[PDB]
């Protein structure tokens, strides 16, 4: 279980931080419910995609 | 099996694989981008065809619209033309039959096929000398308001063209880009990318420059629309040039929804219906994006854990897109 991510849902050889890197220099919408004010990733409703993602997406409030 | 866009453009020594990727995207896009000669020929043949139309109707002109007037076209794809004399409406077909008969006779076409892009009748063919693919109609096929959105989106959105080309290529290698068989249409694809770009945490915060981050955004695009997007419940629209989600349940115009699981994007010329209704194969589309995500991410792991010697001359995109 990764030591870079600190998570225990994958090994180091598969840490999303490998490919999820950014080169740095209105309202929000949730992909789960068409609701505004929050990202679809950290939303309260039952998820609309029968497809899992125990590890987060780009679209969390963590602003990553 | 070859990846010509890689030649003389190896980035195997890059520290961040997500840069590797970004650079390869730009290589592909430039490789699929036209040359001066290519342009010269295209103009000649178009003019040659215009000249053949004048012969039937000296009042008519001919204009390129769509993928080819933006630069969102895949090489070898049909270039769309509208013919302009008052020849449309219900006289549309009768006039296409005449144009067809005439093209064949004058040798500017071999096999000519009549088809339809949303109740607009179209004539597809190949100009033999140049081998260029043409589709002619007496009416633009991409709405009017839609077309304008496209040009505007392309102005205020760095990265839009590049990601669209990649996604377009991907969808095409699988036959997932034709509405006739329930694939995604052109405007729809543009919409998805545009939306994604404009409401990405690092982008609305102006923290990131897409053109310097198209590797990650590519992956994250397939991640959003492949793994997380609430297709059942979420729709896409534009309130004031701003990409927007709204719940299906609020869109009353269509809420007796016979089929729940399907892409819903608000028609720019009619907020009353979605232009994505015809994409009935949306289930396999989602599977494919996820496939793309799986392939790209797996590949990234595979390289970031190999000897620089094993990376030499390798391609990240190569197996995801086909080409
Ligand atoms: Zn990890
Ligand atoms: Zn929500």
């Amino acid at each position: 279980q990764c030591t870079l991510c600190k998570s225990k849902k994958h090994s180091k050889e598969r840490c999303p931080s490998i490919w999820r890197a950014y080169i740095l220099v209105h309202t929000i919408y949730c992909y789960n419910c068409g609701g505004k004010g929050h990202f679809g990733d950290d939303c309260k409703e039952k998820r609309s995609s029968r497809v899992p993602n125990e590890d987060g997406s780009a679209f969390t409030g963590s602003n990553l | 099996g070859s990846y010509p866009w890689i030649l003389n453009h190896d980035h195997s020594k890059q520290k961040e694989i997500s840069d590797w990727l970004t650079f390869e995207i730009k290589d592909f896009v430039a490789y699929i981008s036209p040359s001066r000669e290519e342009i010269e020929i295209r103009n000649q043949t178009i003019s040659t065809i215009r000249e053949a139309v004048k012969q039937l109707w000296p009042d008519a002109d001919l204009h390129v619209f769509g993928s080819y007037s933006t630069d969102l076209y895949l090489p070898g794809s049909d270039i769309d033309c509208v013919v302009t004399s008052e020849l449309g409406g219900k006289e549309s077909r009768n006039n296409l039959y005449s144009l067809a008969s005439h093209l064949k006779k004058k040798n500017l076409a071999t096999e000519v096929e009549v088809v339809a892009k949303a109740r607009v009748p179209i004539i597809k063919f190949v100009e033999p000398h140049s081998g260029i693919h043409i589709a002619v109609s007496f009416e633009r096929t991409n709405g009017i308001e839609a077309a304008k959105l496209i040009r505007e989106w392309l102005d205020d959105t760095p990265g839009l063209r590049e990601l669209v080309l990649i996604v377009k290529q991907f969808l095409h290698a699988r036959r997932l880009n034709n509405v006739h068989t329930g694939g995604l249409g052109g405007f729809s694809i543009i919409c998805l990318v545009f939306s994604f770009l404009h409401m990405h945490p690092r982008i609305i915060t102006n923290e990131i420059d897409p053109k310097d981050n198209l590797g990650v955004l590519l992956i994250e695009f397939f991640e959003l629309y492949g793994k997380n997007f609430g297709y059942d419940d979420v729709a896409l629209g534009s309130s004031d040039g701003y990409p927007v989600y709204f719940p299906k349940s609020t869109w009353s115009a269509i809420q007796p929804i016979k089929n729940p699981f399907s892409l819903a994007i608000q028609d720019p010329g009619d907020e009353s219906n979605n232009i994505s209704r015809g994409s009935f194969n949306i289930r396999d589309i989602k599977k494919a994006f996820a496939g793309a995500f799986d392939l790209l991410t797996n590949r990234c792991f595979e390289l970031h854990s190999a000897t620089f010697k094993d990376r030499l001359g390798k391609s990240i995109l190569g197996n995801v897109i086909k080409y």
